[PDB]
């Protein structure tokens, strides 16, 4: 009867139906709710199965660059990266016809491939690397280093290396090296990268680990660096003649402060990176020195934090008593993390198309497209997981007498108060958007599109007009030529960064509008009610009026019964499971913004944004469906192209995206009722009752039902538009 | 028949025993399925693309290589 | 008694019951009894055969006739499938007895003697010289062919190429020559990493998560 | 590999890795946590 | 410039306003064994790298050891070092 | 005991047992004891491989070998590199698994199955704080002796002569700078 796969979990072995398998697979690494479960051994799980993470992503990486060295053209992309696409890896697939033998031989290869829209290509390319051996090296340096994560792992789980409790509640320690180590260290070594590899192999000169001992960064080595004369390492940088991977306008410079981008690529100077990964690695490390360690000197979090209450008891307590509630729950780190993370993924996804770090980017749309829509979309559910976990830490590890009239208290005294002003800046944001949408939408439709509501962007327009960008005529800050900010730059940064700004070829500060104001509020409207469903289920997760014992129910629960009144998706799980489909909502309102301004701008046609943009028809006729046409050719009754694989992943994405619509419209009780006439027609069916279930067949279960549509939902969505996203990029580039 | 059937079978009438022969007939009839049996089948995979293929038809407006 | 690499502990069902045991079991394929019986007939039986192969071929090659990986290619007294057929049939019968005769003794024998020993020299350090002869032999075999694969010639052929250069005419310098490099030093330092897990875990066994060693009990 | 760089695949490879990926090692994969989940504790 | 000279200044000035000006503010801040009581009290070699395993005797009168000294000098020598970089440009904004 | 602080009392983890100990543990790595033990025989390791080794470079220089220590892997040998490192991982696993196996038991270092190796009876705890001492004085020596030639300059020798020509024109302080009069 007992089963032994949910070894983790006695109630679930011991379940007899189908199940014990699915919540085994969805209980696994919610190591708190394992049986036997000691507070020690949970944060030695988690320490290994971050070693495994690691491990797994450090293999990732040796992958992609495998594929690319031995299925790659990138020693020919390295000639004519303009030209030359990049290839992923090889398709062996022998489900392929002939025509579809020829139609994905792209990219000056052999046979079939995939085209990457990874950006890979630019940015080893940036970083020095030349040739195909370069990556193969690469390759099993990274295989090596994730065995010996994954052997870390292993051994940190061993008895004399199992560390203690407390080893993982030090917290200054953990800081002090992950700031001065980790972060600074780190920085600095690719400072040492870039200033010996990627930089000479800009100028055309070769180093490598064979002669990066023989040949010298600068002409005047290191003699300027103990002699305080710094500014000796920015007196020759490269021209806006110089051809990258080449001496023609070399340059000796390797830490500048030029500001804007390489003419020739169209990307920051490889000097000024390496410079900014020098400050960052200067500054981290003596961030790292702020905590107190074994020494004597620096800071305790603790005292910060009980120091930090404000006379007038503003904020009650304060931060008396937070460093415990931080330190003790995993979950407050975990939503701390995420939440960090996230917003820094969005931030890397809104900088590097505008400020594109690599090599002839910016001029391989596709990869642009496909790196912001991902980091986006990244950004979106991390940033969903952060008050995800949040409420977890509010259910599972908030003690509300430890936390005595502090911050986190005052929080959930005043949460209707958060939660009604969400609702009312969501009911707003919707209300008007949608209004003035609609009413262009029937201006346009009336033929009058004079009456349309068109308010300029006057704000970010103002600021936009503060960072330099003269097509305004505010005339404020750095557009100013008679400013303070304008003049002190002038030596530095500011005239790469003004010739860079006020050249509207690149997506540095695009030129905005009335279209732009209404989809900056729509995604407004988006992170509103986005995080108004994540803090209403965040601070109503340890009770409401409704369910006010809802914390002794857990975070995920499916419901409460149909009493009083009905209490269907009133768990936090089930805020999260509402959230999602709004972040995906919200991120695709990014991600469309963000692709059709920028085709409009790749076309030399940004006017048709600027006029149809400001009504949703404009949206889907002119983005929606005009982009779709060679997306959904890619086969037909007279044959196919490479867009072939782009069309059924779409179709596909749609298909898991309607599956999805199964399992959140139609829920469990109807299924149960037709797998019992399903098991009734088994058991008395000759020759088939001879075989019999082992687990008993049952429905899915409501948390697991919501689960389930929700992920064909999201991968249906992500799918949909990837196909759509590269196949209306990858189609006209 | 019967006793021709039960001594045919008698090597692998064990679990594991049928699972060793599954793997090692599967295996073996994979790997040669990919070095030989697919050339054989002569699959459109196996012959290559027998022109130039979509190579330098980058995008409509791009034709990139 | 001596082991795979100085210092290693055997696993649990290699007691040293059996001959030839060195505790080297590391994929477990040998937990169960009845497979372990079975694989160490098919370990006898492969070392024999691989034997009278290395011998075979060391004698092909020492005198002037082809060499033995294109003696099939050659033209004989009959037709490759006349050849199959008669080696099938007889095969067949031999091989019957020889599986009835392990089924029986749980050793080896040719038809109906079920030892195959006339001359009464079935001793168990005879046993243990043949399986002894026969893991030699079957690695001697696979090199014969493996450095008949890699240059064009074959054994001692290959072998007087290393006696006029041994620096340099070695496995390490043909075209299997890095790999072979990194799979002797990875299987060098893995002994240690197998004495980590030996150490850390004093006396304990761990199982490496296979289909075949039901890892779960 | 001759000389460019030591380990390159052959040819043949994805010919062969491609069906042990994605029919053999799956097969092994689900009979045996097939097996373990069925299993009954003792 | 005399690099020599700047950095040795700045070094000196801030071992000086360490050692006689913040070494009783430093002294009185530092010193929060208190409610902020021991990060462990365990006997676990995890537990003893968190411990203060060797205090950093001084003959010093005031109590300053070599981290007192390490940290105060490397405040001078980044300060001296901003002082020989912005020098280095031959120049500042404003 | 002579500490390494002038007035400092010694981690109570560092008693005077074993050879070297002059209470130099500030970071505090040394306060498990099975982890002590190890780091023990690591020191003991890490400080022969280095005596031996400039000895080593010390030998080659003060003979007449060809090119620098930090070039002679760059060299055509009787043998490839190729076919060199198998064979030496062979030997030193050989070695060092007989070494380990050893360790395990008898708790001390050894050869092959002499543990003590000890042939001569010249076994001290004087003895213990000697090789531990001139053990870290090599460790010590041969980072030297790597940052000294950590490009195309000197060696060790070489590098003593310079600073004996002109002590002060030849030294830290002119080779950090000058660095491109040197590659
Ligand atoms: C650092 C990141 C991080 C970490 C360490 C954790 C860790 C944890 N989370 Mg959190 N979480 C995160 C990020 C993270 N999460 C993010 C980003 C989100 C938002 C998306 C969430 C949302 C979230 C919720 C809502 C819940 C957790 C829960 C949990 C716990 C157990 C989860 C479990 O059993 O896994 C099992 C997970 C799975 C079996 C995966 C499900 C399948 C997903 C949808 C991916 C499927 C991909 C599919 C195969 C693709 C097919 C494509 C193909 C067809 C082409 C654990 C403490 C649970 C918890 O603590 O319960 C109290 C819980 O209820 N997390
Ligand atoms: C197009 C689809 C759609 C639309 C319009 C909305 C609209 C809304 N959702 Mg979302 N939601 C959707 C899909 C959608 N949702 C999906 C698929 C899910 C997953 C289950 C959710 C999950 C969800 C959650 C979990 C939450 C919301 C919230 C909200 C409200 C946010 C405030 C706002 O924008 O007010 C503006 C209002 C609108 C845009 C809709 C009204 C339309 C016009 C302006 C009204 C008048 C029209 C007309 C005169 C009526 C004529 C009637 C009769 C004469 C025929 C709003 C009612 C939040 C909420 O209710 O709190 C405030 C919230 O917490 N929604
Ligand atoms: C595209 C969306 C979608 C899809 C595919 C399905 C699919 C299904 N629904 Mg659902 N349903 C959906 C949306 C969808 N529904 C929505 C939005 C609602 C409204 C709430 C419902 C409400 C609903 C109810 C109320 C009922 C169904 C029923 C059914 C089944 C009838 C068809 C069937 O079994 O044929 C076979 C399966 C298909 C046609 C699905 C596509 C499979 C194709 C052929 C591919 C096969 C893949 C192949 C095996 C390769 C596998 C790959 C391997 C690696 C795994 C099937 C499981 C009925 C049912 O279960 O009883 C029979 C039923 O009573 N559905
Ligand atoms: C070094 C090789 C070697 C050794 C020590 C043995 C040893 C043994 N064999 Mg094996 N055998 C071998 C090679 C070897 N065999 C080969 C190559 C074949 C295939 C032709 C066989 C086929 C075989 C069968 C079919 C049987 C044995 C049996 C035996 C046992 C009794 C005979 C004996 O002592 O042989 C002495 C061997 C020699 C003196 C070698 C001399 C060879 C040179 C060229 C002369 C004994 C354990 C019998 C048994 O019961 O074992 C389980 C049995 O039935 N052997
Ligand atoms: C006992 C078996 C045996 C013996 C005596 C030899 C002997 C030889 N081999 Mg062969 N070889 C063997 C097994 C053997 N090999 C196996 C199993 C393989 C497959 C991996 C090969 C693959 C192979 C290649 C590809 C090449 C050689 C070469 C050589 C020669 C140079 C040595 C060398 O680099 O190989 C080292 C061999 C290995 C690393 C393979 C493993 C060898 C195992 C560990 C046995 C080691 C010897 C054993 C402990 C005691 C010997 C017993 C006795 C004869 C003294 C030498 C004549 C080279 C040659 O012909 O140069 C001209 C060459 O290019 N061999
Ligand atoms: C420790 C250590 C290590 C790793 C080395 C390593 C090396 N030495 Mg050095 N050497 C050492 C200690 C060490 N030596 C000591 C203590 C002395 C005294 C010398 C004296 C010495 C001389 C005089 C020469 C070397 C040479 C060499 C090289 C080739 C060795 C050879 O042919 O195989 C050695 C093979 C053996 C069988 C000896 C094992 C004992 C190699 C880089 C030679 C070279 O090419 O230098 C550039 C050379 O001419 N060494
Ligand atoms: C473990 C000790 C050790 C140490 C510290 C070194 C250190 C070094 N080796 Mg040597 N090497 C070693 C063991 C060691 N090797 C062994 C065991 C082998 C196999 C025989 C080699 C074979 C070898 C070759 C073939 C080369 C080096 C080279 C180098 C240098 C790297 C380039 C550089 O930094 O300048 C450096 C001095 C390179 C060199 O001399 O650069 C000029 C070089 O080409 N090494
Ligand atoms: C080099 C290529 C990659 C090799 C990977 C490793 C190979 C694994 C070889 C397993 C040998 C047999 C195991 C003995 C069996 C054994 O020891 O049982 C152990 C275990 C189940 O244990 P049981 O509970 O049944 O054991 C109880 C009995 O032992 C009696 O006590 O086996 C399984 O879980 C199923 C494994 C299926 C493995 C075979 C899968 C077939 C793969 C081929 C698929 C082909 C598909 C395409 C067809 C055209
Ligand atoms: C639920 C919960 C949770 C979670 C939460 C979350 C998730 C949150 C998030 C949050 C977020 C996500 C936030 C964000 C923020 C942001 C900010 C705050 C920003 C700021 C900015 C600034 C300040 C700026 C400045 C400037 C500018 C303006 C520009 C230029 C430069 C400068 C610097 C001048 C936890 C775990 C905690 C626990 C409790 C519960
Ligand atoms: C005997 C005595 C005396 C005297 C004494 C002395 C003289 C002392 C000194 C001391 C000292 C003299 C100390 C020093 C220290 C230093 C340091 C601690 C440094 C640091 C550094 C660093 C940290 C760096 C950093 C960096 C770099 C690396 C580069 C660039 C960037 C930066 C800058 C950031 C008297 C008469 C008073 C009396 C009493 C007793
Ligand atoms: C279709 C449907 C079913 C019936 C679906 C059954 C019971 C589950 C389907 C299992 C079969 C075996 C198909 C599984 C196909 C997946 C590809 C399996 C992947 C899982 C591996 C990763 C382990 C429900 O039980 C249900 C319950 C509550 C709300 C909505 C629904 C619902 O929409
Ligand atoms: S089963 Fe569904 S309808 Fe019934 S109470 Fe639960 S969530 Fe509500």
């Amino acid at each position: 009867a007992t089963k032994l796969f949910p070894k983790f979990s006695q109630g679930l072995a011991q379940d007899p139906t189908t199940r014990r398998i699915w919540y085994g697979l969805a209980m696994a690494h919610d190591f708190e709710s394992h049986d036997g479960m000691t507070e020690e051994n949970l944060y030695q799980k988690i320490f290994a199965s971050h070693f495994g993470q690691l491990s797994i992503i450090f293999l990732w990486t040796s992958g992609n660059l495998f594929h690319v060295a031995w299925q790659g053209n990138f020693e020919q992309w390295v000639t004519d990266p303009v030209h030359i696409r990049p290839i992923a890896h090889a398709i062996w697939d022998p489900h392929f016809g002939q025509p579809a033998v020829e139609a994905f031989t792209r990219g000056g290869a052999s046979g079939p491939v995939n085209i990457s829209t990874s950006g890979v290509y630019q940015w080893w390319y940036t970083i020095g690397m030349r040739t195909n051996q370069d990556l193969y090296v690469g390759s099993v340096f990274l295989a090596l280093v994730s065995a010996i994560f994954l052997f870390a792992g292993w051994l940190h789980l061993q008895p004399n290396f199992q560390p203690s409790l407390s080893w993982f509640k030090d917290a200054e320690s953990r800081l002090n090296h992950h700031l001065s180590g980790l972060f600074g260290v780190s920085s600095l070594a690719w400072t040492g990268h870039l200033v010996h590899v990627a930089i000479p192999e800009s100028r055309g000169q070769h180093v490598g680990w064979d002669n990066f001992l023989s040949v010298l960064p600068h002409p005047q080595g290191l003699t300027p660096f103990f002699t305080g004369n710094w500014a000796a390492y920015a007196q020759s940088p490269d021209t806006a003649s110089h051809v990258f991977g080449t001496a023609q306008g070399s340059g000796q410079a390797i830490l500048t402060f030029l500001g804007g981008f390489h003419p020739q690529t169209q990307s920051l100077w490889l000097t000024d990176m390496a410079h900014h990964h020098l400050a960052i690695a200067v500054i981290f490390i003596v961030a790292g020195h702020m905590y107190r360690t074994n020494f004597g000197i620096g800071h305790r979090m603790q005292a910060i934090l009980e120091a930090h209450t404000p006379p007038s008891g503003s904020l009650g307590a304060g931060h008396k008593g937070l460093f415990d509630t931080v330190n003790n729950s995993l979950h407050f780190q975990l939503g701390l993390a995420l939440a960090s993370v996230g917003t820094i993924t969005s931030l890397v996804a809104q900088h590097m198309y505008s400020l594109p770090p690599y090599a002839f980017q910016a001029i391989d749309f596709t990869t642009q497209a496909a790196l912001y829509t991902h980091h986006q979309y990244i950004a979106g559910f991390i940033m969903c997981g952060a008050f995800a976990h949040g409420a977890i830490f509010f259910i599972r590890d908030y003690d509300p007498e430890q936390n005595k009239g502090n911050v986190l208290a005052r929080m959930l005294d005043h949460k209707e108060a958060l939660i009604s002003h969400l609702s009312w800046v969501s009911l707003f944001l919707g209300f008007h958007t949608l209004g003035l949408y609609v009413h262009n939408d029937v201006m346009q439709a009336f033929g009058t599109p004079e009456k349309q509501i068109l308010i300029e962007p006057v704000f970010a327009q103002w600021i936009q007009a503060a960072h330099g960008k003269a097509l305004y005529g505010f005339d404020f800050l750095l557009s100013s030529k008679t400013s303070a900010a304008f003049a002190n730059g002038q030596s530095l940064w500011l005239p790469g960064w003004l010739d860079a700004i006020n050249n509207n070829q690149n997506s540095l500060f695009l030129t905005i509008g009335p279209g732009d104001f209404l989809v900056h509020h729509a995604i407004a409207l988006g992170l509103h009610t986005t995080t108004l469903i994540l803090v209403k289920g965040a601070l109503d997760a340890r009770g409401s009026k409704l369910m006010p014992d809802k914390k002794d129910f857990g975070y995920s629960f499916p419901c409460d019964g149909p009493g009083r009144g009905g209490t269907c998706d009133i768990s936090a799980y089930d805020a999260f499971y509402l959230a999602v489909f709004w972040m995906l909502n919200t991120i695709g309102w990014v991600t469309f913004y963000w692709h059709w301004k920028h085709l409009t701008l790749w076309q030399g046609n940004v006017a048709q944004f600027d006029e149809s943009s400001t009504y949703l028809m404009g949206w889907l006729r002119d983005y929606l469906w005009l982009n779709s046409s060679q997306l959904i050719n890619g086969y037909n009754p007279f044959g196919m192209n490479s867009l072939s694989v782009w069309a059924w992943t779409f179709l596909f994405g749609h298909l898991i995206y309607a599956t999805g619509f199964m399992f959140l419209i139609s829920w469990r009780g109807y299924w149960q009722e037709l797998i019992e006439t399903l098991v009734w027609a088994h058991e008395k069916t000759p020759l088939a009752n001879l075989v019999y279930w082992k687990d008993k067949p049952v429905a899915l279960s409501i948390v697991q039902a919501r689960l389930v549509g929700l992920a064909h939902f999201s991968v249906g969505y992500i799918f949909t538009y990837a196909a759509f996203l590269i196949a209306s990029t990858s189609g006209r580039f | 028949q019967a006793k021709f059937f039960t001594q045919a079978t008698d090597i692998i009438s064990r679990r594991e025993s049928l699972r060793a022969l599954v793997a090692l007939s599967g295996i073996a009839a994979i790997v040669t399925y990919g070095l030989k049996g697919a050339k054989d089948a002569d699959l459109p995979i196996t012959k290559g693309p027998q022109t130039t293929g979509e190579n330098g038809k980058g995008g409509s407006v791009r034709s990139r290589l | 008694r001596p082991m795979w690499y100085p210092g290693a502990t055997a696993p649990a069902h290699l007691d040293g019951s059996m001959l030839g045991d060195y505790g080297f079991d590391p994929l477990r394929l040998g937990v169960n009894k009845d497979n372990l019986k079975w694989f160490r007939e098919a370990e006898l039986t492969n070392g024999r055969w691989a034997m009278a192969a290395v011998v075979g071929i060391l004698f092909t090659d020492a005198v002037g006739l082809p060499k033995f990986w294109t003696a099939g290619a050659e033209k004989y007294a009959l037709d490759n499938q006349t050849l199959a057929l008669i080696e099938v049939a007889v095969f067949a019968v031999l091989e019957g007895k020889r599986y009835e005769i392990y089924k029986k003794t749980g050793e080896t024998g040719f038809l109906s003697f079920a030892p195959f020993d006339p001359m009464g020299m079935k001793s168990e350090e005879m046993k243990l010289k043949e399986l002894k002869n026969g893991r030699l032999a079957m690695l001697a075999f696979l090199g014969f062919c493996s450095q008949a694969a890699v240059y064009g010639k074959g054994p001692i052929e290959t072998l007087q190429l290393h006696l006029a250069d041994p620096g340099h005419n070695n496995i390490y310098t043909s075209s299997v020559g890095p790999e072979t490099a990194v799979t002797v030093a990875v299987l060098c330092v893995l002994p240690m990493i197998i004495e980590a897990t030996k150490t850390l875990n004093p006396g304990k066994e761990s199982v490496p998560y296979f289909p075949w060693n039901e890892p779960w009990n | 590999a001759a000389q460019g760089y030591p380990f390159v695949p052959p040819s043949w490879a994805p010919s062969v890795f491609v069906p042990l990926t994605g029919l053999v090692l799956p097969a092994i994969a689900m009979a045996t946590l097939f097996v373990y989940i069925e299993k009954e504790a003792p | 410039l005399d690099p020599q000279i700047v950095i040795s200044g700045s070094t000196a000035a801030f071992l000086a306003i360490g050692r006689f000006v913040f070494l009783g503010y430093q002294r009185r801040e530092a010193n929060f064994d208190s409610t902020v009581g021991p990060k462990t009290t365990g006997a676990t070699y995890f537990d003893d790298l968190q411990k203060n395993s060797t205090i950093f005797a001084t003959n010093d009168p005031a109590g300053f050891n070599i981290i007192d000294v390490a940290g105060w000098g490397a405040l001078g020598h980044a300060v001296g070092f901003a002082v020989l970089a912005i020098n280095s440009l031959q120049g500042a904004n404003l | 005991r002579p500490t390494w602080l002038p007035g400092l009392n010694p981690p109570a983890h560092l008693k005077g047992a074993l050879a070297g100990d002059n209470g130099f543990d500030p970071l505090g790595l040394g306060q498990d004891e099975g982890r002590l033990k190890w780091y023990a025989e690591a020191e003991k390791t890490n400080g022969r491989w280095a005596m031996m080794a400039v000895a080593g470079i010390l030998g080659q220089e003060l003979l007449g070998v060809t090119p620098a220590w930090w070039e002679a892997g760059a060299k055509e040998y009787d043998i490839p590199a190729q076919a060199l490192t198998p064979i030496e991982f062979i030997v030193m696993g050989f070695l060092e698994i007989k070494r380990y196996q050893g360790f395990k038991q008898t708790g001390t270092s050894g050869f092959i199955n002499s543990f003590p190796f000890d042939p001569a009876g010249m076994n001290s705890p004087s003895m213990a704080t000697k090789e531990v001492k001139n053990g870290r004085l090599a460790m010590v020596a041969f980072i030297g002796f790597c940052v000294q030639a950590l490009a195309t300059r000197t060696q060790p020798i070489e590098g003593l002569t310079a600073h004996l020509a002109d002590p002060f024109g030849k030294n830290i302080t002119y080779y950090l700078t000058h660095l491109p009069e040197t590659l």
